[PDB]
RNA sequence: GAGCCUGGGCUCCGUGAGGGGGGAGAAGUCGUAACAAGGUAGCCGUAGGGGAACCUACGGCUCGAUC
RNA sequence: CGCUAUUAUUGGGCCUAAAGCGUCCGUAGCCGGGCCCGUAAGUCCCUGGCGAAAUCCCACGGCUCAACCGUGGGGCUUGCUGGGGAUACUGCGGGCCUUGGGACCGGGAGAGGCCGGGGGUACCCCUGGGGUAGGGGUGAAAUCCUAUAAUCCCAGGGGGACCGCCAGUGGCGAAGGCGCCCGGCUGGAACGGGUCCGACGGUGAGGGACGAAGGCCAGGGGAGCGAACCGGAUUAGAUACCCGGGUAGUCCUGGCUGUAAAGGAUGCGGGCUAGGUGUCGGGCGAGCUUCGAGCUCGCCCGGUGCCGGAGGGAAGCCGUUAAGCCCGCCGCC
């Protein structure tokens, strides 16, 4: 179910069980690797990356044709990101709330949603402490969180 | 959420058997219910399982007979004694060679009699009667 | 037997565009606008479910 | 900021009566903070008399209340002249 | 919901649950606080003497409808005073006070009062030194 | 207080509220006795 | 380093003029609160009142009958 | 001690009999998806050194048999420790996966919350014009208002609270709770998705936050209603029910209190065991069409109801939105 809400939907994606990549596919993974770093040069996000090879360009499952997937290419060159990609999207969120609360002090149904978003942030932190992605003793502090963003 | 598959295998199969049906499915797969599976068969509880490939894990397609009249997963999994059995047996059978017990050892998985001749103990998992 | 391995329901189709006659590999179920790699017109405008299609379709892969 | 229950009141010891000394408490405690000025509208507002206030930035001078520099009739009037 | 904990490395947990909720039940605190002995005038013994002060008589229970015979008896350990019940027909009869007393327990549920007379606990042995059921039956003489 | 819900029967038995504010009066006046 | 005195710390029992509620027992006196729509439907939370069971107000529930 | 499954590991209960914290977030702890490689801590087997005797079980022998004593074989001592072997399960270390979970895009739904602006009737009072003796209220009456002109009708000015019918068997929200219109700021969910990450999960003692009405503090306001109180009736009596008035309060701004039959009287997550018929949202496919963000039919996903077979239950009843069979965690009797 939802962590917080509890509702059990489903609404997700169908691929199937493919090993080869199809015929009917004309670039090739060394296209699709410039193709990957001139979109993320223009500003794109790796979700929208794939979005846009998939509708535009006929590229299912760029680790299908190429053997790994986007993250991967852009490590191999200077594009990854410092922060990881989930964590910067609910810090933004974050952000903006608190600039909202400041003028509206009695909404007061918006706190709850800062806080199971600040719930989810403690999760990813703890998350990527282990997996080494962060140093250890990485904290979330609006504060310093503000000069992020 | 999802914390022990075996035991769903063998709910399920122990429902489908109580109303009455012929074949069934056990979606998550898993090298344990292969070798289960394989001791019930050596057994004669079912018949002819097959393994099926999604994407994802491996499905089982089991098939039905009319011989289990009860089967589930032991938890914990208990260790036990070569020289302890008859008390397991006991408690979860209903007579004194009626059913088996499923014992994981460092020799694989079987039954507890095999185990006795081997002379060795192990782990208990599961019980089928 | 059953369905039991979910398959897709959407399908990659191959368009080709009035003005240029260029023909394109494109989805059926888009999240964003696709546009004419040539021209720059928009073939397939987003919707909620199955976009619609602007464009001659001739395979259905 | 000793103490858990006394502030300002607590310069007069045991005296006057647990009411009284409250009343002074708070009402000192809200005059002696600082204020939004009605000119440059930062936190620099004290009091120099009673009714008068001034920024300390700005030196916006201007004439209020007694304890606080605005009045609930104050407040209305204002509302109801700017309107009509 | 299924009963917790049932791990296997939850020990600890199932001891603490056990110990608490035992509390609950009334033996085993009574038994450990050790409560029968604080307010027990016989502490903690089947038999006690005592001297006797007052004989009186308890109107029994309804339905019933009865004088049942009794004495007040002020024992010899602590000096508190209780009241015991003379069985038989003439009981009352064969004894005077400042005569001495054996006292046991009435019997009846929860180490207390029997039926028709509820207030009361103890009943007489002795008299004296002398079976009360050799008093009545005739077959002594008290002295 | 802690309300066992059965006292709110009524068989054999005075109203559960007019109990409990006869309660909080006698409270007060055994605090009120010892001066505390 | 006993013992004596002395100033404190904790805690069980001991005893006390006299007051408060509680429980049984007889059922004596004033009323009729509850069980039927119990003759003002009943009950919870809060507050005020009244010889007593109880009355009233705001919010809630049906464990409420009928057309 | 047993009886007693009335302490429940084996092996108990929590809708109505005693019993689910008012709701949610999360710390320790407990429980944790699939594949490959390694290690051998747990785990299993074998063997060495220990766990005094008496006591316990069995056989033989000596007092007539026996109780008792003696010889020998096992056990008990809840276990400790030195080595060898095994690797299925758990643990530890390193890689891989995408189903569980999180992020993102798109077009839509909704009384979810905050701020500002604009209104709609109705009610109360005041000022003028008209008209003249009753109005109000009840089972029936009386207090009350009224010749200083009431009730009633007309024209105007002011004020405070609330938002009818449409309105549902509907919807949104963790619960409490949320209904005039327009605009801005903001939270969450469902659907569609060969998009991204790659087990990041469940529950949660202790801790925290929210939390009807009422009450308390400080300041403003105050139409209607109305605890207390003042009167009139009924009544054997009336501290009540009925009638006429009426303070606190009900409204706003900033705080405290932390309580309810805060109730589905039913804690949360995952898997399985016939369905039928309604309704809300999204999507797909067929047909009609006044071509409309329109109407009818079927299917998939998610919510929300009424029936009901097998099954369960002391029964009332529940019954894929279990009170059924399994895997977990907290609280209570
Ligand atoms: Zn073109
Ligand atoms: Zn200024």
């Amino acid at each position: 179910a939802r962590i917080h809400a509890r509702k059990r939907g489903k609404s997700g994606s169908k691929r199937p069980p493919r090993t080869a990549p199809p015929a009917w596919v004309e670039y090739t993974a060394e296209e699709v690797e410039a193709l990957v770093v001139k979109l993320r040069k223009e500003g794109y996000s790796t979700a929208m990356i794939g979005t846009i090879l998939r509708d535009q360009y006929g590229i299912p499952s760029v680790k299908l044709i190429t053997g790994k997937k986007i993250t991967k290419i852009l490590e191999e060159n200077g594009l990854a990101p410092e922060i990881p990609e989930d964590l910067m999207f609910l810090i933004r969120r974050a952000v903006n709330l608190r600039k909202h609360l400041e003028q509206h002090p009695k909404d007061k149904h918006s706190r709850r949603g800062l806080q199971l978003i600040e719930s989810k942030i403690r999760r990813l932190v703890k998350y990527y402490r282990r997996t080494g992605k962060l140093p250890a003793k990485w904290r979330y502090d609006p504060e310093q969180a503000k000069l992020l963003v | 959420t999802l914390l022990d598959p075996l035991a769903n295998a063998l709910s399920h199969i122990t429902n489908s058997e109580r109303v009455g049906k012929k074949e069934v499915y056990i979606k998550p797969a898993s090298k344990l219910i292969g070798e289960v599976l394989r001791v019930m068969l050596e057994n004669g509880y079912i018949g002819e399982f097959e393994l099926i490939d999604d994407g994802r894990a491996g499905i089982y397609r089991v098939q039905l007979i009319g011989k289990i009249n009860k089967a589930g997963a032991i938890k914990p999994r208990f260790p036990v004694k070569a020289r302890d059995y008859e008390k397991w047996e006991k408690r979860f059978l209903p007579a004194f060679e009626f059913g088996i017990l499923i014992v994981s050892t460092s020799q694989g998985v079987m039954t507890h009699k095999e185990a006795l001749e081997k002379g060795i103990g192990g782990r208990l998992i599961a019980y089928v009667y | 037997p059953k369905n039991l391995i979910p398959m897709p329901r959407s399908r990659f189709l191959r368009v080709k565009c009035i003005d240029c006659g260029n023909e394109q590999i494109v989805f059926s179920h888009p999240a964003t606008p696709v546009r004419c790699l040539v021209c720059g017109a928009t073939l397939v405008e987003p919707t909620g479910g199955k976009g619609i299609i602007k464009a001659k379709v001739l395979e259905v892969e | 900021g000793r103490t858990t229950k006394v502030g300002s009141a607590g310069r007069f010891g045991p005296r006057y009566g647990l009411k009284i000394r409250r009343r002074v408490a708070a009402v000192e405690a809200r005059m002696k903070q600082k204020h939004v000025c009605p000119v440059c509208g930062r936190k620099a507002v004290r009091r120099i008399s009673t009714g008068i206030w001034q920024c300390q930035k700005c030196g916006a001078t201007f004439a209020g209340g007694a304890y606080l520099p605005t009045t609930p009739a104050g407040k209305v009037a204002k509302r109801v002249t700017a309107s009509k | 919901g299924k009963k917790a904990p049932y791990g296997e490395f939850a020990g600890r947990k199932l001891k603490l649950k056990r110990k608490k909720f035992r509390w609950s039940d009334i033996r085993y605190k009574r038994r450990v606080l050790r409560l029968k002995e604080k307010s027990d005038p016989l502490e903690g013994a089947p038999q006690a003497r005592g001297i006797v002060l007052e004989k009186i008589a308890v109107e029994a229970k309804q339905p019933n409808s009865a004088m049942r015979k009794a004495v007040r008896v002020q024992l010899i350990k602590n000096g508190k005073v209780v009241t015991a019940f003379t069985p038989g027909d003439g009981a009352i009869n064969h004894i005077d006070e400042h005569d001495e007393v054996i006292i046991e327990g009435i019997g009846g549920p929860k180490g207390g009062s029997m039926g028709d007379i509820p207030g009361i606990r103890y009943k007489v042995v002795k008299v004296n030194r002398v079976s009360l059921k050799e008093l009545v039956k005739g077959r002594k003489e008290k002295p | 207080m802690k309300r066992r819900p059965r006292k709110w029967k009524k068989k054999g038995r005075m109203r559960w509220k007019w109990i409990k504010k006869r309660i909080r009066r006698l409270k007060r006046q055994r605090r009120k006795e010892r001066g505390l």
